[PDB]
């Protein structure tokens, strides 16, 4: 059952997707990004991303309306 | 079932709550009320619903002394029934539980069990048919087969009522009434008439009639009707 | 009236025609017909689905000549058995599911002849592998919206089970239409014969695997597994140190040994235990 | 003589209780961690 | 007597009306509890939810003053509440032979004949509710009416 819900979470990874850039993280599973609309945001992340592929200065995908890490 | 109250789907989280509601319903169980305390807080509406019906079945004809969580929950159904922002399914359990918890003027109760060890099979049907209210609303209207009284009744001839008055022995605050509010130095010698309601836990705390004209030939251990031999 | 326990049975067959036609022309709103079989005032059954040639714009999509419609239904009566149009669908591309201001208009045309034309949205983007988000709808009168009167007279504990999205709630739900709970008609007629027909193979496992290179691949992993264990001969040594909740946030730039070091152990096992066992059966079976 | 034998058998039947429950104590906590992983 | 013994113990009728005698003497309820829940008048489930409340808390006591306080709020909801409004009438009269046909004399299906046949078709549902485990005419008064009737709108209650 966990593997069925494991793949279900990526429906948020749909097509109208905007681009930010990783800046830092406060703690576990919550970070700070900067969109390409100029304004920075304090966003929640998505759990399945390997955290150890982050911060040189990473390109990240962001949600369209809610604008969280994708 | 206490492990199954934390399942991932709300469906197993639902039927875990009725599983406590159909087993321990005759008793004011300390442990079953302990489990249903956070069950009314879940974001799924029908598990908030079925927790209330299970909270209704656990404490019928019980006033504050079998467990203190009776009047802690009398306020709880009124807390959710007077909100506007609550869901209709969520507050449907509160309005249903008022008819459960004050059943017959606290004169009838559920009984899946006799003193003989044999089960009460119309109540076995009457609670199982009560489970299917999702798919048809008056299908769970078959609930009167589970409602059975708790009253000792005296008798001496085929028709005649006796006139006997006995009393209690243990702590007297068990015999409380609902006592409605209507806004616009102690017993343990409680006399009782022949149609006298009594809790099944209170069957031991009473006194046999020793000074009256009447004396029971039967050892008074079960309620209902018995012969009361005129001596 | 209705009881909000409508329970639309569809199929196992129609939804693949829904998504394939919905996704082959995905960014345009494609649409079609729903050709089914009516049952009582409560439920409805939609069994077959076909589309038409259409002409569209960005915000609108139309149909073309009606001679396609009658000639299509004549050929489906003579081949198979006749049916009746239970409704119609369309396809929001990557939106969600709601009735827009033009989607509501041709629904209003179809609800006149039969009053139970089911309006269906399929989104072939939001559907990843599991949820297929569908959420069939039907109109409610805006005359009773003027009355302030709440319709549909809930008489079963079946409607208020699935919660609507906020984005569909921004749109006309719930001021001009409602949602319907649905499920799928499943049977051994079909369910057994898509399971036991799709993911099947014949020789992929009675064969060996590049015999000079499997043992070579048994060094292509182990060689860097030495230095990956040298990092595991490194990272434990900096423990009894700064409060390893700090050793979660800090190590997000680079790869840890510990998780990566059990990663290859599964790979270096099943690559070997399969290839060793499958070789030792051909010694018995083949002479 | 007779019942003398029976208190042998109550006390070594109880030896299955203290470790299989201890196995279940280990096992039931493992599910609670995994169900917390799922719902989250 | 010992000849009369098989009626006194196997029909068991003196456990029925004596239980009715217990309920007609002992009845400790409140009207305000329904009046506290009166303020949820809308088009929601609440009309069916209050009539399923007073039926459970008045089983077999024949006390129709909680229901006869009004007419229009009871007759606001339609098409299945009126199936249940005539269903809740039998639970209040549970276990009593006389006040079954006589109080439902308005609710026989061939007397008033309104546009709602669930109001009159759900009466035979309540005739089963009173005489559960009690089979006499009540078997055959419900047997002959199902020989010729309407569709499965009275045949549910039948």
């Amino acid at each position: 059952e966990f593997l069925h819900a494991q793949e279900e979470v990526k429906r948020i990874q749909s097509i109208p997707l905007v681009i930010g850039q990783f800046l830092e993280a406060v703690d576990q599973n919550t970070a700070i990004v900067g969109s390409t609309t100029g304004s920075n945001y304090y966003v929640r992340i998505l759990s399945t991303i390997d955290r150890e592929l982050l911060k040189p200065n990473a390109s990240v995908a962001l949600h369209k309306h809610s604008n969280a890490l994708v | 079932v206490s492990l199954l109250s934390e399942s991932y789907n709300p469906h197993v989280r639902y039927g875990a709550a009725m599983a406590l509601g159909i087993c321990c319903a005759g008793t004011g169980n300390k442990e079953a009320i302990n489990l249903l305390e956070p069950m009314t807080n879940d974001p799924v509406n029908y598990v908030r619903q079925g927790a209330l019906i299970a909270s209704a079945l656990i404490m019928i004809q019980q006033t504050e002394i079998t467990c203190p969580k009776v009047n802690q929950f009398r306020q709880l159904y009124s807390k959710v029934i007077n909100d506007k922002h609550d869901d209709v399914m969520a507050k449907f359990g509160a309005i249903l539980a008022q008819g459960i918890l004050d059943a017959g003027g606290h004169n009838v109760t559920i009984s899946l069990q006799s003193r003989t060890g044999h089960t009460h099979m119309p109540s076995v049907v009457g609670v199982l048919v009560f489970t299917q209210f999702w798919f048809w609303f008056p299908l769970s209207h078959f609930l009167s087969l589970a409602y059975t009284p708790t009253c000792v009744i005296g008798l001496n001839k085929d028709l005649k009522m006796p006139k006997v008055q006995y009393k209690s022995n243990c702590k007297p605050s068990t015999f409380a009434y609902p006592a409605p509010l209507e806004v616009p130095p102690e017993p343990n010698f409680q006399l009782l008439d022949n149609p006298a309601r009594v809790m099944p836990a209170q069957l031991k705390v009473l006194t046999m009639p020793e000074t009256c004209r009447y004396q029971p030939f039967k050892p008074l251990s079960i309620g209902g009707i018995i012969i009361l031999k005129d001596t | 009236a209705v009881d909000t326990a409508e329970q639309v049975y569809i199929s196992s067959l129609a939804l693949l025609k829904m998504l394939k036609h919905g996704r082959a022309g995905v960014p345009m709103e494609v649409m079609g017909l729903m050709l089914g079989e009516f049952v009582d005032d409560y439920t409805v059954r939609v069994i077959d689905v076909f589309a038409m040639p259409q002409s569209g714009t960005g915000v609108s999509v139309e149909a073309v000549d009606p001679v396609f419609q009658a000639k299509m239904l004549d050929m489906l009566k003579q081949t198979g058995r006749p049916e009746m149009v239970v409704g119609w669908y369309h396809s929001h591309p990557g939106f969600g599911c709601w009735l827009s201001g033009v989607d509501i208009n041709t629904q209003q045309s179809f609800e006149a002849l039969s009053e139970r034309a089911v309006a269906v949205v399929v989104d072939p983007i939001q559907s990843v592998k599991g949820k297929v988000v569908i959420d069939a709808f039907r109109l409610i009168n805006a005359n009773m919206m003027v009355l302030g009167h709440e319709p549909r007279q809930t008489t079963s504990n079946l409607g208020h089970l699935n919660k609507p999205s906020i984005q569909a709630l921004i749109h006309g739900l719930n001021r001009h239409y409602y949602s319907i709970t649905i499920n799928y008609r499943k049977n051994e007629l079909e369910q057994k014969m898509l399971l036991n027909l799709h993911k099947k193979s014949w020789m992929e496992g009675l064969t060996l695997q590049d015999y000079s290179e499997h043992c070579k691949h048994n060094e292509s992993v182990v060689k860097e597994m030495l230095e990956l264990a040298k990092n595991y001969n490194k990272a434990v040594e900096e423990e009894d140190k700064m409060t390893p909740e700090q050793l979660a946030i800090k190590n997000v730039g680079k790869q840890d040994p510990k998780r990566h070091l059990e990663e290859h152990v599964d790979v270096l096992m099943t690559s070997n235990i399969v290839q060793c066992l499958a070789a030792m059966l051909d010694t018995v079976v083949f002479k | 003589g007779l019942r003398q034998y029976y208190l042998s058998k109550i006390e070594e039947l109880q030896l299955i209780v203290n470790d299989k429950s201890q196995n279940l104590r280990r096992l039931q906590a493992q599910r609670n961690e995994l169900n917390a992983k799922v719902r989250l | 007597d010992q000849t009369l013994k098989m009626i006194k113990i196997l029909s068991g009728e003196m456990a029925i009306e004596l239980h009715l005698q217990f309920l007609i003497r002992n009845n400790n309820t409140d009207l305000m509890i329904l009046k506290n829940t009166k303020d949820a008048v809308r088009n929601s489930v609440c009309h069916t939810a209050t009539v399923i409340a007073n039926s459970f808390m008045h089983c077999g006591t024949t006390s129709d003053q909680f229901l006869r306080d009004n007419l229009e709020w009871l007759a606001r909801a339609t098409n299945w509440a009126k199936f249940t409004a005539t269903a809740s009438l039998g639970v209040i009269h549970k276990g009593h032979e006389k006040e079954a046909l006589q109080l439902m004399a308005t609710y026989l299906p061939k007397d008033t004949s309104p546009g709602s046949a669930y109001q009159e078709g759900g009466g035979l549902y309540a005739l089963g509710l009173i005489h559960a485990n009690h089979g006499g005419d009540i078997i055959d008064y419900l047997l002959n009416q199902l020989k010729n009737a309407s569709n499965d709108i009275v045949r549910h209650g039948g």
